[PDB]
């Protein structure tokens, strides 16, 4: 019935309506996984793992 | 605009589609040959005669 978030994800501070999260947990997982992926690459584009990994 | 994936197909369906279009259908530049340099030479600077 609810999820506990860790780090990152401790930044969810705006109206719930803005995030557009689905209501079922198993669907939520997918939704999150996908978006988080996109972001990941966005990060790696600026900070290549080859040089910033540590 | 460059990484379409940042546009939510759920929270922003139309806007996304508009982008996909701009990308896949914006005109493709081309070229055509003109002039006769054996007599007029060529005023072209950054492109070939």
């Amino acid at each position: 019935v609810a999820v506990q978030l860790f780090r990152p994800l401790q930044g969810l501070v705006l109206d719930t309506q803005l995030y557009g999260f689905p209501g079922a947990f198993d669907d939520w997982e997918r939704f999150m996984r996908e978006k988080l992926r996109v972001l990941k690459y966005e990060v790696l584009r600026i900070y290549p793992i080859s040089n910033y990994s540590n | 605009f460059m990484n379409i994936q940042l546009i939510s197909p759920i929270d922003a369906p139309i806007l996304r589609q508009w982008a996909e279009i701009i990308h896949r259908y914006w005109p493709n530049p081309s070229q055509i040959r003109y002039g006769a340099p054996n007599v007029f030479g060529s005023a072209n600077l950054f492109t070939p005669p």
